RNA sequence: AUCGAGAGG
DNA sequence: GGAGAAGGAGCAGAGC
DNA sequence: GCTCTGCTCCTTCTCCTTCCTCTCGAT
């Protein structure tokens, strides 16, 4: 797991939004007709050194676990990243053309990158970045290490700490189950979905079957991202481009002879007679979701943006969703109905195959990611304010370099993986001191 | 006698590992027992898990 | 019945039997499980449930309610439990362990 | 458990490419009632499309995983009753190594693919202090089965003795 | 060692009244405090060298009494006073029955 | 921590005589003797020989607690046979038999 | 020295603004702490303005007494504005929902049989509840109230005549909704605005004694008006220990820091309103004061805004200081740590009598008993003194009639000290002493029993097998507690009960 | 051996049955920031030390440390750390005489009793002297030990 | 001094 | 988790 | 006859806890 992180994920976290911009295109500067100036930073390849000592006198040493343990040091390596400083000098060329970034590109001063220090990274022993990963038994004796020590842990301030795998529910799955009779919902499909491509999202679609079949269960509604109120699936489909009846059921019921499912679906279509215009459906969604802004379109585009980017986030950036996403939506609805129709039983919420374990890789990935973002956010505002970032970036980065190092260390050191504010999603116990009574302990 | 009775009743309750079954009876004894039932009694629950009415 | 067969045919020399007869640690079921059939394992008052689709383990075919497939242990502790019996027994043991924890929280509060 | 392992996950693209290569039809072209018996193919929760001969598809997909073309950790579950095929490349999945049973052995009835010679060569290597665990995977002798895939698996206990 | 709630409950069941007094006050927490007879608050300025007292606010330089009470209980009462709540300790039961 | 001194298993301490003879009140011609720093390695011999004396009505012993190397001996005899002397006789008897044991072993060994 | 008495009654009530100042011995005027900022002192108006003393200092209302027998003293804070007591905001709301509003009289009266039934209730806590229930409806301060006999005759008691606004709770503020809303076009729809604390305070002052009693209260010990804070009391150092963090540092109790924050908020108003007033913007400072005062008493009132201490944690309010498990009542009062006790592992010992217990010499040496020197035991006690504090039949501190404690660990007079009758000798535990022995958790009487001590070697408690049945004990590592009696009365009590 | 209690062969214990060796480590750091006050390690003196502990320092060497092999028991001091008198407002040093040498030493835990095994003297990444002491003692099965 | 974690009964 | 307390709402009767 | 003046009849919200003991390791 740890190797997977440093081999790929670490680079990918940096790669995502690796650049920072500052397009101060046609602004004011009375001396010209809206002056144009631009700046841009570009992070590239990361380099990971071997565990290194940073002495108070500036001298560095190859850090060997044993010394780290004896001198209360943290067994971390140096992180260096390609950082390009693209300075686009104010061109001062009065005119409409100053509104383009292209004319700004013409004054680009591409300052070199190289190994720019970003921070330190705690190295798991016997990992690809650890000396002991290649050391032979004889060498281990020379280094006064134990030939039986598996090394699956970190050394922080000399303390041997280990990340404990944490169990969680798998994302992008369909959880159909019965809702308590004390509620107004009979059946519900809890759709946990997360676009784990960087931004994560982690949203939940609630497809609800309201009460009993002789009552409100006749119409199914769903809870959409940000939308405060529940919205009839028949409206959602129309909003997704599926107006025509029959077709709207074609995406749900996959059997023309299943009159029982069709029976339950019928009333939904009945409610669908209220809105026949896709634009109206989108309007309905937007104005139902929140305060009626975007009055120019009554939040039609707003609703579209939610459906495009938030609704079922694991399938996005694709206009083909009008069919593809519609199929997935109706699929989930179909399964919900199968449960209600006694075609399939309740999903087992304790099934181990539906669970996932977060290991050092995935754990550090989440932790580091937020630390990396903190770094780029601070720099970003300093670049905006500073008159020529080229003379400030060099220092502000270093300040945030310390931030990541100490933030990353702290979280691992205490096990408190919050923001040091108020147990922000605390996971105290995620990082524990290894038990050292027996080899087996 | 207050505390004494409280302890007398509270103590042996720790031996009730039956919960709902393992006591047997004449009719289909699906009757809440052990600690779960004790809680219903002491709380005076308005919605007991097992009502059951005996008619002679 | 199996337990009684074992019990009846124990000699008075039998040390376990003597402790049971004295009433100092031990009971009929303890003898029955050590010497004869351990018995049907149970979870929440039921036989081992189908945690897999229509079956209790991946070692059984689907739709099979034959005693041992749902926790019946034919072997004694003396004889030893077979992998499946072992696991099913472990499942029963687990809920037992759980209840011994919960009941202390519950009765502790009640007592107070 | 002693031999329990956790997946580090990978990129599902290669597989998606294979799926289309082997006739998996995109949902934009999917017409339920036209092909009501098509198998719904999902990768990591994403419904990519459907297929009209999932049996042959699995024959190939399993072969690829066994060959090493598809990273051994990738899980593949064919649901014969609900007409679905799920493939997972997601990290964090827990899986166990099992012997592959191959009744193709015409020498008799159903029998293990792993033969004594593999053990002889393996042991030999174990005492040369070339076979290794990864070579057992490369030869397609054992598989990584996670809790989810087990739903479609029938596992023998002791092959030496082994109603099914 | 903590003499817990359950431990004092059992002494009650035993009827060991003086034992509890000893273990709950003599074995830890004990404080002599002067209480104003008019208003049962701990505001008496015990000038223990001139035998001067004075409640102040009640101008009571005569009718006061000494209470032997657990220090923790003193804190409770002062912490109640901190919330604008009086706990007036009287040594003469006015509510006969 | 608070473990006892192993010297206390056989060495007499301050104010500790080897023997203390008390008179019983539950029966006539009966005494109870306390052996300090002495367990039944010796004690069992004493009882055994006392029970070989037809003028002894009672002979028994007990170690009240294993934490202490002490041994209680109770002797009851017939009228006139002072139990104290009965014990003295038992000791003489035991020694004489041990003397022969040694002699017979040494001879058997040499041969 | 005043006469010794016992507490027979506890009368609860609320402090009267004036009363607070009457007992207060400090004006309190500086939002600053220890040393007045580098003066090696305290604060002229905080911490030590004749209040609770600190290490090596006396004063404390000129009574000195060091920090031993010297309870602290309360100061006070004159608040710029009236502040709702966080614990009475619900009651204040309900009271305002019963009184006619700016009248001082209840909405209902005798002229109403349903009200008469409520008024007939003796249980005050149920009475005002019944009154409030009825007063939830018809919230109009009708001047002329229809007589129960010949309704055309009415009683002109409603001093206002207007409607009584309803009240909505909004955090630490109450929102008034002045019914109005005339049917003729919904004129003046229920005017909404936050009710001023001062308005309510004045109303509470208007409420008559008859109305006090009607809603409970007590014109001597509790008035509606006293639910609004106008003058805080300031807890002394004994209550809010200044602490000596690490080496000569501070780290004063949360209350000290929080009280300073209150002073700052109060002063903000003091100068803001007085000098450069910014009209409605003053309310922000009023809200600030309200917030700090309410939270110092209770750091948790639904509204997400929980007060945090600059260190990155919640402020430990007074409520937090004395609530739930491990909080005064249940923590330090109902149960507590005690001296003259021991704990260790038990082991079986079939050679002990049912009522005996084997106690390790190291424990018998540690724990003591204050035996009184009399003509019947002075021989033994003088020997124990000579034995010293290094024998399991020894002794420790010797108490003279003067109260002097002779530490035998620092004495070369083991054979010189002559005990006098009336002295006490804190001897080591002897055999046959009565001690209380128990096992946790204690579920019944049987878990607490008195045993006769037997001093033994080694380091475990020894028990007769048969006594473990009631203790529910075993010998797989169980631990038991000893509680050793000090008075003769308690020894007898245990041995006989 | 009445319950879960057991009878163990004392002769076997004497020979070495279940005998074990116990280690414990102590440590301390040089100082913080030299703002008119610095901290160090040095053997203290009863008359030339302020707020001295009630143990002993006569087992310490020149730098307040104990060489390996020395038997150290109970309250005996093992690290003679010193920290100048701080009677002033700034909590720093002060112009005093005998009491200027205020200590801040570390002893063994009151229940410990063994000999010094190994003493380590290093510096952290901040260049601050760091003392770490390992001590050891033999644990011989008692009647209260669990097996 | 709080705070979490690991255990024991 | 399962109370309890506070609030909106939906109809038999009832006076103009 | 028809709105009106009450209800009482519901639904929709806020609040709380075995014992006890040990150690370390962070701020
Ligand atoms: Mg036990
Ligand atoms: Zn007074
Ligand atoms: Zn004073
Ligand atoms: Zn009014």
């Amino acid at each position: 797991s740890f190797n997977q992180f440093v081999d790929y994920t670490l680079q990918d976290i940096i790669c995502e939004d690796s650049t920072l911009i500052l397009e101060q295109l046609a602004q004011h500067t009375t001396e010209s007709d809206n002056i144009s100036r631009k700046y841009e930073i570009s992070f590239g390849k990361i380099y990971v050194t071997k565990p290194m000592v940073n002495e108070s006198d500036g001298v560095t040493h190859a850090l060997y676990p044993q010394e780290a343990r004896l001198r209360n040091l943290t067994y971390s390596s140096g992180l260096f990243v390609d950082v390009k400083k693209r300075t686009y000098e104010a061109i001062d060329v009065p005119g409409r053309e100053l509104k383009y970034e292209l004319i700004a590109e013409e004054s680009e001063d591409d300052s070199e990158s190289g190994k720019v220090f970003i921070g330190r990274l705690p190295i798991m022993l016997r990992s690809k970045n650890c000396y002991l990963s290649e050391a032979t038994e004889s060498d281990l004796y020379k280094l006064k290490e134990c030939p039986f020590d598996m090394g699956g842990y970190f050394i922080i301030n000399g303390s041997e700490k280990v990340l404990i795998a944490q169990e969680r529910s798998a994302g992008n799955i369909v959880q159909v189950f019965k809702k308590a009779a004390p509620s107004p919902i009979s059946h519900v499909a809890e759709i946990r979905s997360a676009l784990e491509k960087g931004s994560r999202f982690i949203s939940t679609l609630q497809v609800k079957l309201y009460g009993r079949e002789g009552s409100s269960a006749r119409t199914i509604k769903a809870t959409l991202p940000y939308i405060k109120q529940d919205i009839p699936i028949v409206i959602i489909f129309r909003a997704l481009g599926i107006i025509p009846d029959g077709e709207i059921l074609e995406h749900i019921c996959y059997d023309v002879n299943d009159w029982q499912m069709l029976e339950m679906l019928k009333p939904c279509v009945e409610d669908g007679f209220v809105i026949q215009d896709r634009e109206t459906a989108l309007d309905f969604i937007g104005r139902r979701g929140t305060a009626l802004g975007i009055k120019k379109e009554k939040r039609i585009q707003y609703a579209k943006d939610i459906l495009q980017k938030e609704f079922l986030p694991h399938i996005t950036q694709l206009e083909g969703f009008e069919s593809r996403k519609a199929f997935f939506l109706g699929y989930m609805i179909n399964r919900l109905l199968l449960c209600a129709l006694d075609r399939k039983d309740q999903d087992d919420r304790d099934h181990f195959g539906k669970k996932r374990l977060d290991l050092a890789g995935p754990l550090l990935a989440q932790l580091f990611k937020t630390l990396f973002k903190k770094l780029t956010k601070d720099i970003f505002r300093y670049m905006q304010r500073t008159v020529e970032e080229a003379h400030d970036f060099n220092m502000k980065l270093a300040i945030n370099a310390k931030t990541i190092t100490s933030g990353l260390k702290y979280a691992l050191a205490t096990g408190n993986w919050g923001e040091q504010k108020k147990a922000m999603s605390s996971r105290a116990g995620v990082s524990q001191v290894l038990n050292r009574y027996t080899y087996s302990s | 006698v207050g505390v004494l009775a409280a302890q007398s009743i509270g103590e042996p309750a720790t031996q009730m590992t039956l919960n709902t079954f393992h006591f047997a009876g004449v009719a289909s004894k699906k009757v809440t027992s052990g600690v779960p039932r004790l809680k219903e009694i002491l709380n005076v629950a308005k919605n007991m898990k097992t009502p059951s009415l005996t008619v002679y | 019945k199996a337990g009684r067969l074992a019990e009846v045919n124990l000699k008075d020399l039998n040390n376990v039997k003597q402790m049971v007869m004295a009433g100092s640690k031990g009971s009929f079921i303890n003898i029955a499980q050590m010497s004869a059939c351990v018995g049907q394992q149970s979870v929440e008052g039921k036989r081992i449930a189908f945690g897999f689709v229509d079956r209790t383990l991946p070692h059984f075919s689907k739709d099979d309610y034959s005693p041992e497939s749902k926790g019946f242990v034919e072997n004694s502790y003396l004889r030893g439990l077979t992998p499946q019996e072992f696991f099913f027994h472990a499942m029963g043991g687990r809920e037992g362990l759980i209840d011994t924890a919960v009941k202390t929280a519950e009765t502790g509060y009640i007592q107070r | 458990s002693l031999m329990s392992c956790i997946s580090v996950g990978t990129d599902p693209m290669p597989i998606i490419t294979f799926l289309s290569e082997w006739g998996m039809e995109p949902l934009e072209d999917y017409v339920p009632h036209q092909s009501p018996d098509a198998t719904r193919v999902f990768v990591n929760g994403v419904w990519h499309g459907v297929h009209r001969n999932p049996a042959r598809l699995m024959e190939t997909l399993r072969t690829l995983r066994r060959k090493g073309d598809i990273n051994p950790e990738v899980s593949m579950i064919r649901d014969i009753r609900e007409k679905e095929l799920k493939i997972f490349t997601d990290a964090g999945r827990v899986y166990r190594p099992l012997f592959i049973v191959e009744d193709d052995e015409s020498l008799g009835h159903k029998e293990l693919k792993v033969r004594k010679g593999h053990i002889a060569k393996l042991m030999a290597t174990e005492y040369q202090d070339e076979y290794t665990w990864s070579s057992l995977l490369n030869e397609g002798l054992v598989e990584y089965i996670d809790a989810e895939e087990e739903e479609s698996i029938l596992i023998a206990m002791q092959p030496e003795d082994l109603h099914a | 060692l903590r003499f817990g709630e359950m431990e004092r409950d059992c002494m009650i069941a035993h009827g060991a009244a003086s034992f509890l007094k000893e273990r709950l006050m003599e074995a830890s927490d004990a404080f002599r405090v002067h209480i104003c007879g008019i208003c049962g608050l701990m505001t008496v300025i015990a000038k223990l060298n001139h035998n001067q007292f004075e409640c102040k606010g009640c101008d009571n330089k005569i009718d006061i009494y000494q209470i032997h009470i657990p220090y923790a209980a003193k804190l409770l009462f002062q912490e109640l006073m901190a919330m604008n709540i009086t706990p007036r300790l009287y040594t003469d039961r006015s509510r006969d029955f | 921590m608070n473990a006892p001194d192993r010297f206390e298993l056989f060495l007499l301490g301050e104010g500790e005589s080897k023997l203390k003879i008390d008179p019983d009140t539950k029966a006539p011609n009966a005494v109870v003797i306390t052996f300090e720093k002495e367990d039944h390695t010796l004690g069992n011999l004493i009882r055994a020989e006392l029970l070989n004396d037809r003028k002894v009505l009672f002979a028994a012993y007990k170690v009240e607690h294993p934490f202490f190397a002490r041994f209680k001996l109770r002797i009851q005899t017939t009228e006139g046979y002072d139990p104290k002397d009965a014990l003295k006789n038992a000791c003489n008897s035991i020694i004489n038999k041990l003397g022969a044991l040694k002699t017979n072993f040494e001879t058997e060994w040499n041969l | 020295s005043a006469p010794l008495r016992t507490v027979k009654e506890v009368q609860f009530g609320l402090f009267s603004p004036e009363e607070v100042r009457a007992i207060s011995v400090a004006k309190i005027r500086f939002p600053e702490t220890m040393d007045e900022t580098q003066t090696r002192a305290k604060i002229g108006g905080l911490n030590d303005p004749r209040l609770g003393s600190i290490d090596r200092n006396l004063k404390c209302q000129t009574c000195q007494e060091g920090m031993n027998e010297c309870p602290g003293h309360f100061g006070h804070i004159d608040l710029a504005k009236p502040v709702f007591h966080v614990g009475f905001i619900a009651k204040i709301k309900k009271v305002c929902e019963c009184v006619c509003m700016h009248c001082g009289k209840l909405l209902l009266d005798e002229h109403n049989e349903l009200m008469r039934q409520a008024l007939a209730i003796k249980d005050s806590k149920k009475r005002f509840a019944a009154i409030w229930t009825l007063c939830k409806t018809k919230m109009v301060c009708e001047t002329d109230v229809p007589s129960e006999d010949d309704p055309t005759q009415l009683v002109s008691r409603g001093g206002c005549g207007n409607t009584q606004p309803t009240i909505r709770k909004d955090g630490l503020k109450l929102v008034g909704s002045w019914k109005k809303d005339r049917a003729t076009g919904d004129a003046d729809e229920p005017e909404l605005r936050v009710l001023s604390t001062e308005e309510i305070l004045n109303i509470f002052k208007h409420i008559s004694v008859k109305d006090f009693t009607s809603l409970g209260f007590n014109e001597v010990f509790s008035r509606p008006e006293w639910m609004i804070l106008t003058c805080l009391p300031v807890p002394p150092p004994p209550v809010r220990p200044s602490i000596s963090f690490n080496e000569s540092q501070r780290g004063e109790d949360d209350l000290t820091f929080k009280l300073a924050d209150i002073l700052k908020a109060n002063i903000s108003l003091e100068t803001l309103e007085h000098n450069g007033a910014p009209h409605h913007a003053i309310e922000e400072a009023e809200s600030l004061l309200q917030f700090h005062v309410a939270t110092y008493m209770d750091n948790d009132i639904a509204g997400q805004p929980q007060a945090l201490q600059k260190s990155g944690r919640p402020v430990k309010s007074i409520r937090a200081r004395l609530k739930g498990k491990e909080g005064r009542i249940r923590g330090n009062l109902m149960g507590k740590r005690v001296d003259f006790s021991a704990r260790t592992v038990i082991s079986g010992d079939p050679n002990l009598e049912l009522d005996q217990v084997g106690v390790p010499k190291s424990i018998a040496k540690t724990l003591t008993y204050p035996e009184v020197v009399t003509p019947y035991n002075i021989d033994r006690l003088t020997q124990l003194v000579r034995n010293g504090p290094n024998e399991h039949p020894g002794a420790k501190y010797v108490i003279r009639d003067s109260g002097d404690r002779i530490d035998l660990r620092y004495s070369k007079r083991a054979g010189d000290i002559q005990l006098q009758y009336g002295w006490k000798v804190e001897r080591h535990i002897m055999d046959n002493d009565p001690v209380l022995f128990n096992r946790q958790p204690s579920l019944h009487k049987m878990s607490m029993m008195a045993h006769r001590v037997k001093v033994i070697p080694y380091s475990t408690f020894r028990l007769n097998l048969s006594v473990t049945s009631p203790y529910n004990a075993d010998f797989d590592g169980d631990e038991m507690n000893l509680h050793v009696p000090q008075s003769e009365e308690t020894r007898a009590e245990l041995s006989q009960l | 051996n009445q319950e879960d209690s057991m009878i163990m062969n004392q002769s076997s214990i004497d020979r070495g049955l279940f005998r074990s060796l116990f280690f414990r480590s102590y440590m301390d750091q040089e100082k913080k920031y030299g703002m008119s006050i610095t901290e160090t390690f040095e053997k203290p003196q009863r008359t030339n030390t302020l707020r001295m502990k009630h143990g002993t320092y006569d087992k310490l060497d020149d730098d307040g440390l104990i060489a390996p092999g020395v038997r150290v028991s109970g309250e005996d001091v093992i690290i003679g750390k010193t920290t100048p008198i701080s009677p002033d407002e700034e909590e720093l040093g002060q112009r005093t005489a005998y009491h200027s040498k205020r200590d801040a030493s570390t002893p063994l835990r009151s229940t410990e009793n063994g000999i010094v095994d190994q003493v380590l003297v290093t510096t952290n990444q901040d260049g601050l002297k760091f003392v770490k002491v390992r001590v050891r003692t033999t644990k011989i099965p008692q009647i209260g030990d669990k097996f």
